[PDB]
Parts: C-alpha cells; sequence; structure tokens
C-alpha cells in the first residue's frame, strides 16, 4: 500500500506543476471571451472568422478542460481511498489502487503533447557537429562531443549513422554530419543546436595552460517527400571529392550554405542524400526566419577543470561531468524543453 | 417549425459554448430550453448527452419530446472504450459480444419504430463494426 | 551561416595566461 499511497499525492504534485506551467487562468480567460463570443449569434455570418474562433475555443477548453478532470479525477480516487480505508473492504482498495494509473497515464500525454509543440517533432533529424577555429584541441573537443551525443542517442534508443565525417589530422575531427532516427528524435534535439564551450587543460599543448575551445552543434528535422517547396536547378551546385569519387558536397548560392554526404557507395546515392539534407536545412531556416519574424549562440558550457556543466540559457549545472560527457544530458535537455526557447 | 436535433451532455447545464446560436437562432430564449433540459435529466442519469424534439411555436412555448440516448454513446458503454479507432481494419482496438448489443437493443424499443429486436441488434452490430470492433 | 558564426572573434581559442610558470613573470603586482 506505501507505493499506492506515494502514487496518489506524486501525481497531484505533477498535476499541480504542469498547472503552473501552463499558466491557465489566462487560458481561462481567453475561452471566457471565445465563448461570449460564440454565443453571440453575429459571429457566424462571416464563416472564416467564425471557424478559427471555434478551433480557439476547443483547444483552450480541452486543456483547462484536462486540468480540471486532473484536479476532480484526483479528488474522487483521493476519496475512493478514503472509503476503503474506513470500511475494511479488498476490492475497494484495490479499485482504489488501480483506478488512479489511468489518469497519471493521461497527465503524462498531456505533458509530453505541450512539451513538442512544433510541427517537426516527432521526425527523425540531422545533427552537425563542427569543431572550433582553435586547432587540434577544438577538433577533439568537437569528437568528445560527437562521442556524447552518438551515447546518448544509443541510451534513448535511437539508430544513428554517420552521413560525413572528417578528421582532424593530430586528433579528432574537424567536422562530422550525423543521421540520428527514430520517434521524436528532432523534439529532443532541436534545443541542443548551438555552441558549446569547452574549457580544460589542453593535454596536446606541450605546457599545462588552460584552453577554451567551442564546438557548434546544428540540428535539423527530415522533412523529405512531404514539403512543396524545392531547389532551384540554377542554385543549386554538385561537387564530386575523394573518400577518408564517392562523396558528394551541394552549394545553394542565395542563402550561401552547403550540404555533404560520403556514407553512400555510388555517386548517385550520395547527390540524392545531400538534396534531401539541403532542403531540410532550408526548410528549418525558413522556420526560424518566421518564428523571427513572429517574435550569445553559445548553449552549455563544459568546464572541465573545474569539473562543472552549466547549461547557460536554462541555468541548470552538474558537478558529474564525466557522466555528462557520457551521453547523461537528458536533463539538460528536458530542462531546456520545458522553459521553450 | 425550427425542429432540430443538436446539443452535448445533460448534466451540463446551459451549453452555451458547445451548441450556442443554435438553439437560440428562432425567437426562444436561451434560458428556457437549458431549463427545459434540466427538468428532463431529473428522471434519468447525467453525463451522456440526449437529443429532443424543438418544435419552435409563434406564442415562445415550445412542445418537445425526448428520444432514447445517442446510438454512439450507448454502444461505446458496453464496449469500454473511451477512443474507438483510427485505422480499424489495420489494427483493432477492441471487440464486442453480440448478448450484450442484443441486451442494449431491447431497452431503445420505445424511440426505434420497428417490431423487431433482432433487426435492432443486427443494426447494433452494424454500427459496431463501422466504428471499428469485429463482432 | 554557421561557419561564419564559428569563425567570430567571439569564438577564438583562448588560452589562461601563467601565473607561476612560463609567462609567469610580472613586473608590477596587482596592487602595490
Amino acid at each position: 500500500i506505501n507505493p499506492v499511497n506515494n502514487r496518489i499525492q506524486d501525481l497531484t504534485e505533477r498535476s499541480d506543476v504542469l498547472r503552473g506551467y501552463l499558466d491557465y487562468d489566462a487560458k481561462k480567460e481567453r475561452l471566457e471571451e471565445v465563448n461570449a463570443e460564440l454565443e453571440q449569434p453575429d459571429v457566424w455570418n462571416e464563416p472564416e472568422r467564425a471557424q478559427a474562433l471555434g478551433k480557439e475555443r476547443s483547444s483552450l477548453e480541452a486543456v483547462v478542460d484536462t486540468l480540471d478532470q486532473m484536479k476532480q479525477g484526483l479528488e474522487d480516487v483521493s476519496g475512493l481511498l478514503e472509503l476503503a480505508v474506513e470500511a475494511d473492504d479488498e476490492e475497494t482498495f484495490n479499485e482504489a489502487v488501480a483506478e488512479l494509473d489511468a489518469l497519471e497515464e493521461k497527465l503524462a500525454q498531456l505533458e509530453f503533447r505541450r512539451m513538442f509543440s512544433g510541427e517537426y517533432d516527432s521526425a527523425d533529424c540531422y545533427l552537425d557537429i563542427q569543431a572550433g577555429s582553435g586547432g587540434t584541441e577544438a577538433q577533439d573537443w568537437a569528437s568528445m562531443l560527437e562521442r556524447m551525443y552518438l551515447r546518448w542517442a544509443e541510451s534513448r534508443g535511437f539508430k544513428t549513422e554517420i552521413i560525413e565525417e572528417s578528421e582532424g589530422e593530430v586528433a579528432g575531427i574537424k567536422s562530422v554530419t550525423i543521421k540520428i532516427s527514430g520517434d521524436y528524435a528532432y523534439g529532443w534535439l532541436r534545443t541542443e543546436t548551438g555552441v558549446h564551450r569547452l574549457v580544460r587543460k589542453s593535454p596536446f599543448d606541450s605546457g599545462g595552460r588552460r584552453h577554451t575551445s567551442f564546438s557548434s552543434a546544428f540540428v535539423y528535422p527530415e522533412v523529405d517527400d512531404d514539403i512543396d517547396i524545392e531547389i532551384n536547378p540554377a542554385d543549386l551546385r554538385i561537387d564530386v571529392y575523394r573518400t577518408s569519387e564517392s562523396a558528394v558536397r551541394i552549394t545553394h548560392i542565395p542563402t550561401g550554405i552547403v550540404t555533404q554526404c560520403q556514407n553512400d557507395r555510388s555517386q548517385h546515392k550520395n547527390k540524392d542524400q545531400a538534396m534531401k539534407q539541403m532542403k531540410a536545412k532550408l526548410y528549418e531556416l525558413e522556420m526560424q526566419k518566421k518564428n523571427a519574424e513572429k517574435q550569445g549562440s553559445q548553449i552549455r558550457s563544459y568546464v572541465l577543470d573545474d569539473s562543472r556543466i552549466k547549461d547557460l540559457r536554462t541555468g541548470v549545472e552538474t558537478r558529474n561531468t564525466q557522466a555528462v560527457l557520457d551521453g547523461s544530458l537528458d536533463q539538460f535537455i528536458e530542462a531546456s524543453l520545458k522553459a521553450g526557447l | 417549425q425550427a425542429y432540430v436535433k443538436l446539443q452535448v451532455a445533460a448534466g451540463m447545464a446551459n451549453p452555451s459554448p458547445p451548441v450556442g446560436p443554435a438553439l437560440g437562432q428562432q425567437g426562444v430564449n436561451i434560458m428556457e430550453f437549458c431549463k427545459a433540459f434540466n427538468a428532463k435529466t431529473d428522471s434519468i442519469e447525467k453525463g451522456l448527452p440526449i437529443p429532443v424534439v424543438i418544435t419552435v411555436y409563434a406564442d415562445r412555448s415550445f412542445t418537445f419530446v425526448t428520444k432514447t440516448p445517442p446510438a454512439a454513446v450507448l454502444l461505446k458503454k458496453a464496449a469500454g472504450i473511451k477512443s474507438g479507432s483510427g485505422k480499424p481494419n489495420k489494427d483493432k482496438v477492441g471487440k464486442i459480444s453480440r448478448a450484450q448489443l442484443q441486451e442494449i437493443a431491447q431497452t431503445k424499443a420505445a424511440d426505434m419504430t420497428g417490431a423487431d429486436i433482432e433487426a435492432m441488434t443486427r443494426s447494433i452490430e452494424g454500427t459496431a463494426r463501422s466504428m471499428g470492433l469485429v463482432v | 551561416a554557421i561557419e561564419t558564426l564559428l569563425h567570430d572573434p567571439l569564438f577564438r581559442q583562448r588560452v589562461e595566461k601563467n601565473k607561476k610558470g612560463k609567462g609567469s613573470y610580472m613586473r608590477k603586482g596587482k596592487h602595490g
């Protein structure tokens, strides 16, 4: 029974948290005005507007209505439990124990929905880790980052694959494209776009000086065969180069951004892949622009000397640096998601 | 004379956001209809929707006779499911027994314009199938 | 424009000046 007891309160707490996150009062207010408008018969004369209003209302009701249900459902559960306690009957107790699960599940689902607001969160994505300016150290850092990300993916249950890798002459990697694959990958990883500041004492340096390196990650979802926009054949440049004949680089002239592929064996396959990547990138850029219209790049700082990692924007610190490196970065990502940046 | 069935759950008194102008399009007031609905409810269980005849006379005093609860909701209730099915032939969400369906059928008989309950049962079965539940 | 962003001086590899080692020597301390 102790676990059951624990579950009643915990669920309630999480519901409360969810409500807080929502900032439900505003939503309620919106619903109210909207409801009033709907009630007025002159709104339906203009059809499109009316439709829009209707659309607005229902969601508002439903989020709020869901919350209400949770509040009420929880209460009911509590009452049931109390009843069971009072009247020493097994069946009632069992019922009390059980009924709560469903509510919890519902709550979880709601939370998930809230989290993944964007349209392309569900789809798989292309992580892209490019090393810093510095030199060898930067490359090393990039490599480390890549390793971390792959481990994270593995932990999740994601199918990783290296689309492109460019190696650093001494050590590490100059740059690397990685295709992750699985359910809602982009929804997690889209937050982790940006620059990552490594700060450590350089083993590649002869002296024991403390170096500060950077590396960008850039994440974009796979949008092939669904999206209507296509690259203009004149703006698209194809280019071939040697593996490390097979590989293919693509270039776009107006925006001035490139994408490549070397994983496939023949040229044709590679080119197609590149095209796919490029279009996705374009889509991402367009959406970003849109967002901006509607409306520094460093996201995390890994300080390995003092042994603290601190996501900058969210403001969450952890000292288990090694763990984080090994792919225990879920915590940061979820925080980021919650924040809604 | 302006007769249409268009409403939600019986327990929700004065459903203005679901229905709104549809009930109060004609000269009859929004208060009255809701009140009537409430009155009707006291003899039966809350939670479920209920349709009713809306013969809107010129005197602003309407006659009304309730019908049986919605076919769908009743069907659902014996099944024990909230969401029915999305893409039912590809994968099955649930399933129903015929006896239960038959039982369900018999209780509606007053509103059902038909002598044979067998027919009703088969209709119910068909409906269930459509929804996405192989009998 | 990610490569250009990485290029900016903002993100150039800093190296912390020594206090006891090679570049140790300060002619004048932070305070007298």
